[PDB]
C-alpha cells in the first residue's frame, strides 16, 4: 500500500463569535453564498434566514 | 454514382448489444443500451428510455 | 441580536434624491481644503482628509462628537467646487436635452403642442390610466384652433381622472405595475426620440448651434451653418417685442428652459403623482460641491507592517490640487485687466478656462468613473473609484450582501455511521466546547445552568460566558470553581435596577443534545442540500459523523469533501428548522414527488440473506436482534413491554425466521391502535432464480405482516411504491423515519453475525462455460471481412485480399462519411455476437450461482452495478466505441503498427475478445486505454442563477391564485389543480387505498371535518355538467358546449367538497366502474363510502398557501440539468444549449428549426416521398455531370460545355423539367454569369436559333447558346472577350455559380425528410418555417397538427396561447430524450409567466428590466445603469421582492407575512 | 368589414380612423384560407360580458391591470374583433388536469 500526504487541509474552522470586520461589522475572513441563503427560501424558513 | 453504400435503413439502427432488462414501462423483458459508469437503457418493444448512473 | 433589545420603529419604504449643495453646505461638518495628508506626527493636517471632525482617529478623539474612536459613527463634510463639474453619470440625461430645446424661445424646438399631449397622457399614467391615454389622441377638430384642442385636453384628463378618483380605482398616490411601468417606458423614450427628429424650431423657426460631447464630458458647440444665418436673420425681425460650452454656460441655458419647461417635465422625472410639489432644478445635474467620506471608511490599510493609505484619498487629493491651482489661476484672471485684454488675449485666458475645466473635470472622473477618465502616464493602472468599488467582482451587493461570511459555524470532514438516528448527526467535543447558546434564566432550567457555571467553560457540558439583565459579561474562563459558585447562586438573583426588572440573566451554555443545528455542502443544487439534524456530542471522535441515508440527501460520497455546521441563536430559528426543513418533511422529490433516501450498499446486501427461506433462529438470537435494534428507551415505545411473535416451528424444536423479525419489527414500532398494512407489491429478482416454483418475486403484506417476498431497494430503497413509501403514504413520515432507521441498526447486527465477502472462486466459470465460451467467439472470424463485401457492394465470399476491395476500403478510408457508415455496419453485426455469450454464460454456467454468489447478488439485488460490469469482465468486453465510430486509423490506412492496412478484422477495429479475468493483449489493452480517456476529456448553474433572481416573488396566495409579491395573477388554479406534487403520489392508486380503508379512515377522520363544509353543491353541479360532457362528448374543442364551467371554476376546492378535477372525478368513476366487484369482495365499504372518502384525501391534498413554488420549480429545473453535462450519438442542438435558447435568449432564430408536418391517412408513403421531393429545394450544382470550357485567342473567346445526367433520373430523382432546368439557365443563371466577370474584369485594374437570339440579345458576351433539347444530357454555349483581356480562370468562376443556383426553392422551406412512424404518427419533418406555403399542401397533410420549435413564429402567426402550449412541449422533450420527469406544474408556471405580457419574454437584462422591483434590477447586472434611471424618475420602492428584504435585511413579505401575528 | 385583395394605400390606413364610435376592418384574402380557431394547439375564445367582469375582480378583490395581459394585435383578438379592456373566457385543456379556465385582458 501507500499513504497519501495530505492534498487537503484537514483542519476544521470554527467560530461562534470574534474579531469582526472593520468595514461591514462583519466576521472577518464562514461564508454563506447566494444559493446557500437561497435554500432557505425555498424552505419558507423566514427567521432562519434573519 | 459510387459502388458502396452510403445509405442506412431502419433496421440496421439497431444499437448496442442486447440485454435482458424488465422495460419500467411496458414491462418488455429486452433493452438495449450504452454506457458511459452511466448505463443508458432503451426498450426494445415500446423504444421506452432510462439511464442508470448507479 | 439580542431579543431584550426590542424596536418598535419600522423602515416602510426607500426614496430618491440628488443631494443639493445647499444642504450639503447645511449639513456639512467641515470643508477639507488642503491636499496634504498628516503632519510628521501623524496628526491630521488642518483643511485635510484625516480631521478629528470627521470622526476620531487613532487615539485621537473625533472633533465633530467628541467619541472615542469606538463609539464614533463618523461624521463627513463637503469640497467646494470653483468651477461646476458635470456629473458624470448624469452627463448623459443632462447631454440629451442640451441638443433639443431651441437656445432663443427656450423652449424646446418642437411645437408646445405636442408638448401638452403627452403630459396629458404621463399625468394619467401617474395614477395609471391605460386604455384612457388611447382615448386621449381620439379627439381632434393657427394659433388660435391650437389653443381650443389642448384646453379640451385638459378638461377631459381631469375629468377622467377626477372620475377615476370617484371609485378606489386609483388613489392620490397614484397607480404603478408592470405594465403600466410599460407606456412610461415606451412614451417617454419616444417621447424623446422626437426631441433628435425636430429640425426647424416649429416656435421661432429659429436655428440653435449644434453640440458635440466628448466621453470625457467637453461638450464643443459647432458654429450655425450658412443657411441657417441666412433663415436665422429672416426671422431675426420676427421675434421682436465647434467650441467648448462651459459648464456655467450649459447651466444658465437650462435654467430658463426649465423655468420654460417646468410643466411638461414636471412629469417626466416623478415616477408617481407628485404630492411634494417640488420644482425641477438644474442643480442637482452639476456638481459644486464634493462630499467626503468619514476619515473611518477612509482610514489607511495595510498587507501587514507595511501600512498603505486609503486608495481613494488619492483621488482626494488630485481635486484639492488641480482645485487651488485652478482657484489661484483665477487670482490672475481678475488682476488682469480688460483693458489688457487684446483681442488674442481672450484667447490665452480661453486657453486657461478649457485647460482648467478639462484636469478639473477629469479629477470627477478619476475619482468616481475611471472609464470615464483619462489614463495616467500609459499605466499605473486605475486607482479604484467609488463606481468601482460598487460592481467589484459580483458586485457588492453579489458578494457582501448576497452572501456574507457569518458567525456561529464550522467546517469539517465527515464520516459515515449507521448508529445514530438519520436525522442526528455525531458531534466531536472540540466543537462542543466552542459553540454556545443564549440561554434565558429560567424557573425551570435553573439547576441545570448552575451546573454548567460550575462546569465553567471548559468541562462539557460547560458555561462559557454569563450576561446579566444590566447586559454585563462575564468570562468564566479565567475564572475559577469558587468565583464560578457564588456567582451560581447570584443568578436567580433578582433585579436591583428598575429598568432591568421586567428583564433576566442569560447565561452561555455548550451545546448539547436536545439542541439542534443546521447542515449545508456546497455546492447547493437543491433545497435538500441544507437540512437540520438532531445532535449528540460523540466522546473523543475529531469530527462530525454523519448515517448513510443521508447521504443521498447530502449527495456526499464520504470524499473527505468538508461541509458546514450551523447552530440558530434563538428558539424561532431553531423552531423553524426542527418542524420543517428538518429531515421527514423532505422526503420525495420536490421535481417528481420519488423516494429521495432510503438504505444502500450492504444494507440492501444483507436484506437477500435475512429474508431467505434459510434463516432459523434461536429464541436467544431471535430475542437479542429484536431488542438489538428497537431500544424501547427510545421514545419509540408503542407499547411499554416488548411484544414478540411466537416461533414459526414449536416442535421437535423451538425456531423463528427472518420474515417474523420484520413483522415483530412492524409490531412494536406500529401504532397499537390501528390495523397494520396490507400491500402487494414485486422485487427486482426472477422467481426462477430460487428453483422451482418460487413466488418469492410477487411480495405480499397481510395485517401489516411479512407473509411473501424478500426485501429490495425496489422496497426500502428509494423507490415509488415501496413499502417504506406505502408507510409514508398511510401513518406518515415519523412512523416511518423510525421505521428506516430502525433497519440499518437491524442490519447492521446482522452483518455482525454473518458478515459477507467476494471471492476468486466467484469469476470462475463451470468447464463448459468456457468450452461454450470458445464456440461462439470461434465463428467470429470472417465477420469483419463479410461486412465490407456488402458495403462495397462485392459479393460476400470476395477473400480480403481482393484489390478491387482493398481499393474501394481506401477509396471508403478517404471518405469522412463512408468510414462511419462502414462502422455502425461493423457495429452491428458484432453486437449480436456479444448477445450471445453473456446470454448463455451468466448465470448457467457460473462456477456459484445465487445466492452464494455474492457478485452476482451485488448486481442482481441491484445493490451495485449492473449485468454489464459483471458479463463485460466475464463473457468479454466486447467491440469499442469512440463518440459513436471505431479507432480512427493513420492516413497509412492502418489502425496500429501491427496490423498491415485495411485488414477486416473486428479486433484489428477495437474489438476486445478479452475478459478482466482471462487478462487482455496489449493490441486490446492500447485500445481500451482511447475508450477511457473519453470520459476524462468529457468531464472537462450561471443559468439558473439567472431563474431563481427572477423567480423570488412567486409565492402562493390563499385564493390559491398564484402571485409574485405585487400580487400579480398568474395562475387561476395552480397546476390547474392545485394538488401539492409531493401528496400527488397515491392519489391515482385506487386498490391500494381500497384497502387499508379503516386505517385510512382512521388517518382522515371526517368526523370533525363537517361542521366547515358544504358535502352537496359541488357534488350536484360536478354530475350536471358531467351530463354535459358525456352527452358533447365526441365533438372537437371549438364545438364544446361552453355552457358548464369546469367545477373547479366555480368552487373554492378547499371550501368546498366534490370540486374537483374532472379526470380524477372521471378516473375514480372509471376506477369505480369496473371495480365494483371488490365492494361485494369487501368488508361492507361502501362505494358511496369510498367515493365520498376518495373526495376528501383529494382536498386533504391541496397545496398551502404561501408556499413559495418558484424556488421549489427553480431548483426542480436547473439542478437535474448537470446530469446531462454528456450526451449520446433529426440531430437538433441539444442539452444545455437548446435550452439556452428558449430561457436565456427567447431566440428569434434558433439555428435549427423544424416544422413538423402530419399528414391525411390514405396518402401512401410513396406520395409523401414523391411529395417530400417537391417541395424539396434543388440546385443546380446537383444535377451537373461535368463541366468542360474551351478558351481560344481576333478576341479572347470561351466555348463552354455543360454535361448533365440523364434528364430522367434527377427529373425522378429532384423532380425536374429540363424546361425550368432550361429557362432557370435562360434567365437568372447567365444574368449571374456575365455578371461577376464584369466585377472580376473591373478588379483587374429554329426556334432555338431562336432562343438563342434573344439570350445573346439581352447579354453582352454571348455569342452562342445551345442545349441538348431530348435527352437534356449537357447544355453547351459560347463566350467572347476583348482580344486584349488577359487570361481568366473560368472553371472557378464558374464552379462557384452553379452551387449558388436555386432550380427551384421554396419560401423560407429548406429540406423536408420523412422519420419513422413513431407511435403510430405519420408526420414529415422540415427544416425552415414557413405555414402559408404549407397551407396549400392540404391534400397531402392534415393543418391542424403541424408543430414547430419557431415558437416566435407560432406567437406571430397563431398567438400566444399556443405558443404557449409549445413551449412546455419542447422543454419536455429535452428532459424526454433524457428520460427525467418533470412535473408540467413548473413548467406551466414557468410557461405562463413568459406570457403575462402576451409576448415571448427571455430571462435576462430585457426579460428582468420590466420589472417594477428595483434592486432586483441592481444586483443583477450594472449597478449604475439602474440605479441611474430609478432617481430619475425618482421612484420610491414599495419593498415588495425579498431581495429588497435582505438589502434591508427584512422579513418576508411573503413568507411570512402571509402570516400576521396577531 | 372590408376584405382587400393585397395591397392597401397607406394613406387609405389613414382613414381608419375616421370615424368613431363604428369600427372598420379590411382583411387578406390568403390569411383567411386557413381557420386558426380549429388548430389542435389553439384553445378557445369568449368575450364577457361587463357584469362577468365587475364580479370576477370583486370576486378575486383585483385591478384592472393586476390581470393577464394579452396585445390586441394578435390575430384571434383581431378574430373576435375586440376593444381594449375587454376580458375573455379561455379553455386549456390541461394535461393533468381536465379543461382549466382562465382570463386575458385585450390591450
Ligand atoms: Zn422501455
Ligand atoms: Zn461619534
Ligand atoms: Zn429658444
Amino acid at each position: 500500500y501507500q499513504r497519501l500526504r495530505h492534498m487537503v487541509n484537514d483542519k476544521f474552522q470554527v467560530r461562534s463569535t470574534g474579531p469582526v470586520n472593520s468595514l461591514t461589522m462583519q466576521p472577518v475572513k464562514i461564508r454563506v453564498g447566494e444559493m446557500e441563503r437561497d435554500a432557505l427560501i425555498g424552505h419558507g424558513t423566514s427567521f432562519l434566514l434573519q | 454514382k459510387s459502388v458502396v453504400k452510403t445509405s442506412l435503413k431502419k433496421n440496421e439502427l439497431k444499437d448496442g448489444a442486447t440485454i435482458k432488462e424488465k422495460c419500467p414501462q411496458c414491462g418488455n423483458e429486452e433493452m438495449n443500451y450504452h454506457t458511459l459508469a452511466t448505463v443508458f437503457y432503451t426498450c426494445t418493444s415500446c423504444g421506452y428510455k432510462f439511464r442508470t448512473n448507479n | 441580536m439580542d431579543i431584550s433589545k426590542p424596536v418598535g420603529s419600522e423602515i416602510t419604504s426607500v426614496d430618491f434624491g440628488i443631494l443639493t449643495a445647499k444642504e450639503i453646505r447645511n449639513l456639512s461638518a467641515k470643508q477639507i481644503t488642503n491636499p496634504t495628508v498628516l503632519d510628521n506626527l501623524g496628526h491630521p493636517v488642518s483643511g485635510g482628509l484625516y480631521d478629528l471632525a470627521l470622526g476620531a482617529f487613532l487615539r485621537n478623539l473625533c472633533s465633530t462628537c467628541g467619541l472615542d474612536e469606538k463609539f464614533c459613527p463618523g461624521h463627513q463634510g463637503h469640497i467646494e467646487l470653483p468651477v461646476p463639474c458635470y456629473n458624470p453619470l448624469f452627463f448623459n440625461q443632462l447631454y440629451i436635452y442640451l441638443r433639443a430645446s431651441c437656445l432663443f424661445c427656450h423652449h424646446f424646438r418642437l411645437k408646445s403642442v405636442e408638448v401638452h399631449r403627452y403630459a396629458c397622457k404621463l399625468r394619467l399614467l401617474q395614477y395609471g390610466l391605460i386604455d384612457e391615454s388611447y382615448k386621449l389622441d381620439e379627439i381632434t377638430l393657427s394659433s388660435t384652433l391650437l389653443n381650443e384642442l389642448k384646453s379640451k385636453r385638459s378638461e377631459y384628463v381631469d375629468m377622467a381622472i377626477a372620475k377615476a378618483l370617484s371609485d378606489g380605482r386609483t388613489t392620490e398616490r397614484g397607480s404603478f405595475t408592470a405594465t403600466v411601468n410599460d407606456e412610461r417606458k415606451k412614451l417617454v423614450h419616444e417621447f424623446h426620440k422626437k426631441l433628435l427628429s425636430r429640425g426647424k424650431c416649429d416656435n421661432c423657426g429659429m436655428f440653435s448651434p449644434k453640440f458635440r460631447k466628448d466621453g470625457f464630458t467637453k461638450i464643443f458647440e459647432t458654429a450655425l451653418n450658412e443657411k441657417q444665418i441666412t433663415n436665422n436673420r429672416v426671422k431675426g425681425f420676427i421675434r421682436q417685442d465647434s467650441t467648448y460650452i462651459l459648464s456655467t454656460e450649459v447651466k444658465n441655458i437650462l435654467d430658463t428652459v426649465f423655468r420654460k419647461e417646468q410643466c411638461v417635465l414636471q412629469y417626466v422625472f416623478h415616477s408617481r403623482p407628485n404630492l411634494s410639489r417640488k420644482l425641477v432644478k438644474a442643480d442637482s445635474f452639476f456638481m459644486d460641491v464634493l462630499v467626503v467620506p468619514p476619515t473611518r471608511f477612509r482610514l489607511p490599510s495595510k498587507l501587514g507592517e507595511e501600512v498603505h493609505e486609503n486608495s481613494q484619498n488619492q483621488l482626494l487629493s488630485k481635486v484639492l490640487t488641480t482645485s487651488l491651482l485652478i482657484r489661484d489661476l483665477n487670482d490672475d484672471l481678475s488682476k488682469l485687466q480688460k483693458d489688457k485684454v487684446s483681442l488674442e488675449d481672450r484667447r490665452v485666458i480661453f486657453s486657461r478656462l478649457m485647460n482648467a475645466f478639462v484636469t478639473i473635470q477629469n479629477d470627477v472622473n478619476a475619482f468616481i468613473d475611471s472609464t470615464k477618465a483619462q489614463g495616467r502616464t500609459s499605466g499605473k493602472v486605475p486607482i479604484p473609484g467609488v463606481k468601482q468599488a460598487l460592481e467589484k467582482k459580483e458586485g457588492l451587493f453579489r458578494k457582501h450582501m448576497m452572501g456574507k461570511r457569518v458567525n456561529y459555524a464550522a467546517r469539517s470532514v465527515i464520516s459515515p455511521d449507521p448508529n445514530i438516528e438519520t436525522n442526528e448527526i455525531g458531534v466531536p467535543p472540540v466543537f462542543a466546547v466552542k459553540l454556545t447558546y443564549p440561554e434565558p434564566v429560567t424557573a425551570y432550567n435553573i439547576a441545570e445552568l448552575r451546573q454548567a457555571v460550575i462546569n465553567g467553560p471548559d468541562k462539557w457540558p460547560g458555561a462559557t460566558q454569563i450576561q446579566n439583565e444590566d447586559g454585563s459579561l462575564v468570562s468564566l474562563i479565567g475564572m475559577s470553581v469558587e468565583q464560578r459558585k457564588a456567582l451560581a447562586n447570584q443568578l436567580l438573583t433578582p433585579s436591583s435596577n428598575v429598568s432591568t426588572h421586567t428583564l433576566n440573566k442569560k447565561v452561555y451554555r455548550h451545546i448539547k443534545n436536545r439542541d439542534v443545528v443546521l447542515m449545508n455542502r456546497q455546492p447547493t443544487l437543491h433545497k435538500a442540500s441544507m437540512m437540520g439534524h438532531k445532535v449528540r456530542v460523540l466522546p473523543n471522535e475529531k469530527t462530525l459523523r454523519l448515517h448513510y441515508a443521508n447521504t443521498g440527501a447530502y449527495n456526499a460520497d464520504f470524499d473527505g469533501d468538508e461541509m458546514n455546521m450551523h447552530f440558530p441563536q434563538n428558539e424561532n430559528a431553531r423552531a423553524e428548522a426542527l418542524n420543517l426543513a428538518n429531515t421527514d418533511s423532505q422526503y420525495l422529490t420536490p421535481t417528481s414527488g420519488s423516494p429521495v433516501r432510503g438504505l444502500i450498499q450492504d444494507h440492501i446486501s444483507a436484506g437477500v440473506w435475512l429474508t431467505s427461506k434459510d434463516s432459523f433462529f434461536t429464541r436467544e438470537q431471535y430475542q437479542q436482534y429484536i431488542y438489538g435494534c428497537i431500544r424501547p428507551e427510545d421514545g419509540h415505545t408503542t407499547r411499554s413491554k416488548i411484544v414478540t411473535l411466537p416461533p414459526t416451528i414449536f416442535k421437535p424444536y423451538p425456531l423463528w425466521t427472518g420474515k417474523q423479525i420484520i413483522t415483530t419489527v412492524l409490531l412494536n414500532v406500529t401504532p397499537p391502535d390501528m390495523p397494520g398494512i396490507n400491500l402487494i407489491s414485486k422485487n427486482k429478482i426472477k422467481n426462477e432464480y430460487w428453483g422451482k416454483g418460487s413466488l418469492e418475486n410477487e411480495v405480499l403484506f397481510k395485517d401489516g405482516a411479512l407473509l411473501c417476498g424478500i426485501l429490495d431497494k425496489s422496497q426500502y430503497g428509494a423507490s415509488k411504491y415501496g413499502i417504506v413509501h406505502s408507510l409514508h403514504e398511510v401513518y406518515g413520515p415519523e412512523v416511518a423515519a423510525k421505521v428506516l432507521s430502525v433497519l440499518g441498526r437491524l442490519f447492521t447486527n446482522y452483518i455482525t453475525a454473518t458478515a459477507f465477502t467476494c471471492g476468486m472462486d466467484d469469476l470462475r466459470l463451470t468447464a463448459e462455460g468456457n468450452k461454450w465460451r470458445t464456440d461462439i467467439l470461434k465463428t467470429s472470424v470472417d465477420t469483419g471481412r463479410e461486412a465490407a463485401a456488402e458495403v462495397t457492394n462485392l459479393d460476400k465470399d470476395t477473400p480480403a485480399d481482393d484489390p478491387e476491395l482493398l481499393k474501394r476500403l481506401q477509396e471508403i478510408l478517404r471518405d469522412n462519411n463512408k468510414s462511419g457508415i462502414l462502422d455502425a455496419v461493423t457495429s452491428s453485426k458484432v453486437n449480436a455476437i456479444t448477445s450471445q455469450v453473456v446470454s448463455k454464460c451468466v448465470p448457467d454456467g457460473t462456477m456459484k450461482k445465487f445466492p452464494c454468489n455474492s457478485m452476482q447478488a451485488m448486481a442482481l439485488s441491484g445493490a451495485k452495478g449492473s449485468n454489464v460490469n459483471v458479463s463485460q469482465i466475464m463473457c468479454l468486453l466486447g467491440q469499442q466505441a469512440l463518440e459513436g465510430r471505431r479507432v480512427p486509423v493513420m492516413v497509412s490506412g492502418k489502425t496500429l503498427p501491427s496490423f498491415k492496412p485495411y485488414e477486416t478484422d473486428a479486433m484489428a477495429g477495437g474489438y476486445v475478445k478479452g475478459r478482466f479475468y482471462s487478462g487482455i493483449k496489449p493490441q486490446e489493452y492500447y485500445f481500451h486505454c482511447m475508450a477511457g480517456r473519453e470520459g476524462l476529456i468529457d468531464t472537462a448553474g450561471y443559468l439558473q442563477r439567472c431563474l431563481t433572481k427572477q423567480l423570488e416573488g412567486v409565492h402562493v396566495s390563499y385564493d390559491n391564485s398564484i402571485r409574485d409579491a405585487d400580487g400579480t395573477l398568474v395562475q387561476f388554479m395552480y397546476g390547474g389543480d392545485a394538488i401539492d406534487i409531493t401528496k400527488e403520489s397515491h392519489m391515482t392508486q385506487f386498490e391500494f387505498c381500497l384497502d387499508n380503508y379503516y386505517a385510512l379512515l382512521k388517518k382522515y377522520n371526517p368526523s370533525a371535518l363537517i361542521e366547515h363544509l358544504d358535502v352537496e353543491s359541488a357534488l350536484k353541479y360536478s354530475k350536471k355538467t358531467l351530463k354535459y360532457r358525456k352527452k358533447h362528448s365526441k365533438e372537437p374543442h371549438y364545438k364544446q358546449s361552453v355552457k358548464y364551467d369546469p367545477v373547479l371554476a366555480k368552487y373554492n376546492p378547499a371550501k368546498y367538497l366534490g370540486s374537483v378535477s374532472e379526470n380524477f372525478q372521471d378516473k375514480l368513476e372509471s376506477f369505480l366502474d369496473k371495480n365494483s366487484k371488490l365492494f361485494k369482495s369487501s368488508d361492507g365499504v361502501n362505494e358511496k363510502k369510498f367515493r365520498a372518502l376518495m373526495q376528501l384525501k383529494y382536498m386533504r391534498s391541496l397545496i398551502n398557501p404561501g408556499e413559495a413554488v418558484g424556488i421549489i420549480a427553480s431548483q426542480s429545473v436547473g439542478e437535474p440539468s448537470t446530469q446531462m453535462t454528456l450526451n449520446t450519438f433529426a440531430n437538433v442542438t441539444l442539452g444545455i444549449p437548446r435550452l439556452r435558447e428558449i430561457v436565456m435568449t427567447a431566440s428569434a432564430a434558433i439555428k435549427t428549426p423544424q416544422m413538423t408536418l402530419p399528414i391525411w391517412n390514405d396518402v401512401s408513403d410513396e406520395q409523401a416521398d414523391t411529395f417530400c421531393k417537391s417541395i424539396s429545394k434543388v440546385l443546380l450544382s446537383e444535377v451537373i455531370d461535368k463541366v468542360i470550357v474551351t478558351e481560344t485567342t481576333a478576341a479572347r473567346s470561351y466555348v463552354i460545355h455543360m454535361r448533365f445526367f440523364d434528364n430522367n433520373e434527377y427529373s425522378e430523382e429532384y423532380d425536374v423539367s429540363k424546361e425550368e432546368l432550361q429557362n432557370v439557365i435562360s434567365n437568372q443563371f447567365i444574368h449571374l454569369l456575365e455578371a461577376a466577370i464584369v466585377k472580376e474584369i473591373k478588379k483587374q485594374k429554329k426556334v432555338q436559333r431562336d432562343r438563342q437570339s434573344a439570350i445573346i440579345s439581352h447579354h453582352r458576351f454571348i455569342t452562342k447558346y445551345n442545349f441538348d433539347d431530348e435527352s437534356g444530357k449537357w447544355c453547351e454555349f459560347k463566350l467572347e472577350l476583348a482580344a486584349d483581356t488577359e487570361k481568366l480562370l473560368m472553371v472557378n468562376i464558374v464552379e462557384e455559380i452553379c452551387r449558388k443556383s436555386i432550380i427551384r426553392q421554396i419560401p423560407h422551406i429548406d429540406r423536408c425528410v420523412h422519420p419513422e412512424p413513431e407511435n403510430g404518427k405519420r408526420v414529415l419533418v422540415t427544416e425552415g418555417v414557413n405555414f402559408q406555403a404549407m397551407w396549400d399542401q392540404e391534400a397531402f397533410i392534415d393543418v391542424d397538427g403541424i408543430t414547430s420549435n419557431d415558437v416566435a413564429a407560432v406567437l406571430k402567426t397563431y398567438g400566444v396561447e399556443a405558443a404557449r402550449n409549445t413551449i412546455v412541449n419542447e422543454i419536455n422533450n429535452v428532459f424526454s430524450r433524457y428520460a427525467i420527469s418533470v412535473s408540467f406544474r413548473h413548467l406551466d408556471l414557468i410557461a405562463d409567466m413568459m406570457t403575462r405580457q402576451g409576448t415571448y419574454l427571455a430571462f435576462n437584462r430585457q426579460g428582468m428590466e420590466t420589472s417594477t422591483s428595483s434592486f432586483m434590477k441592481m444586483s443583477y447586472e450594472t449597478t449604475c445603469q439602474f440605479l441611474t434611471k430609478a432617481v430619475l424618475d425618482n421612484e420610491r420602492e414599495q419593498l415588495d421582492s425579498p431581495s429588497a428584504r435582505i438589502v434591508v435585511g427584512k422579513l418576508n413579505n411573503v413568507g411570512t407575512g402571509s402570516f400576521d401575528v396577531l | 368589414i372590408f376584405v382587400y385583395q393585397n395591397n392597401i394605400t397607406p394613406s387609405a390606413m389613414k382613414l381608419v380612423p375616421s370615424i368613431p364610435p363604428a369600427t372598420i376592418e379590411t382583411f387578406n384574402e390568403a390569411a383567411l384560407v386557413v381557420n386558426i380557431t380549429h388548430h389542435e394547439l389553439v384553445p378557445k375564445h369568449i368575450r364577457l360580458s361587463s357584469d362577468e367582469k365587475r364580479e370576477l375582480l370583486k370576486r378575486y378583490r383585483l385591478k384592472e391591470s393586476q390581470l393577464p395581459r394579452i396585445q390586441r394585435a394578435d390575430p384571434v383578438a383581431l378574430y373576435l374583433g375586440l376593444k381594449r379592456g375587454e376580458v375573455v373566457k379561455i379553455i386549456r385543456k390541461s394535461e393533468t388536469s381536465g379543461r382549466y379556465a382562465s382570463y386575458r385582458i385585450c390591450m
